[PDB]
């Protein structure tokens, strides 16, 4: 070949830039709903006459 | 006599064989040329 390996005048290219990071884990979750309220007491029956 | 191993001749009546010339591809590079057989009338690049 006409221009041998000593005549190659182009500087070499850089190495590959590093690979990106992975994604994050799945986020947690919003705390579920506390169970419903306890119904109040009940009116004691009619007093006597 | 047969031409020597790296010499060649093409004309019939010759008083001496001629050495194979180098092959010119460009500036300042020459590929030397050899011969395949003993008595031959043409030279090829000696690398291949
Ligand atoms: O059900 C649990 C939760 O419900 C409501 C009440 O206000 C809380 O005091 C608790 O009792
Ligand atoms: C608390 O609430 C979240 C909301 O989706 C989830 O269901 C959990 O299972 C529960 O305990
Ligand atoms: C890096 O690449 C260049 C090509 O421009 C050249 O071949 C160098 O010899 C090599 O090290
Ligand atoms: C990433 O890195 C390579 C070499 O490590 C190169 O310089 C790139 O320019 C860069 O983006
Ligand atoms: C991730 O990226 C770089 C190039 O950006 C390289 O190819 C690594 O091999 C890959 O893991
Ligand atoms: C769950 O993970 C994601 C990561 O991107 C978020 O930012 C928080 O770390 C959390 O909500
Ligand atoms: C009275 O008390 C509560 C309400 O005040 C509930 O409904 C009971 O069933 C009733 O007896
Ligand atoms: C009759 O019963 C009621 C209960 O609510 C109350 O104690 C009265 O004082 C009683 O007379
Ligand atoms: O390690 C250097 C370069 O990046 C990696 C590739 O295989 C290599 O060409």
């Amino acid at each position: 070949l006409s221009k041998p390996k000593t005549a190659r005048t182009e500087q070499s290219p850089p190495p590959p830039s590093p690979s990106p990071p992975p994604p994050p884990p799945p986020s947690p979750r919003p705390p579920s709903p506390n169970p419903p309220s306890p119904r109040p007491p009940s009116p004691a029956p009619p007093s006597p006459n | 006599y047969k031409c020597p191993y790296d010499f060649f001749a093409d004309r019939p009546g010759v008083r001496q064989c001629t050495a194979c010339p180098p092959l010119d591809l460009g500036g300042g590079n020459l590929v030397e040329q050899c011969t395949e057989d003993l008595g031959s009338q043409r030279c090829k690049p000696c690398s291949l």
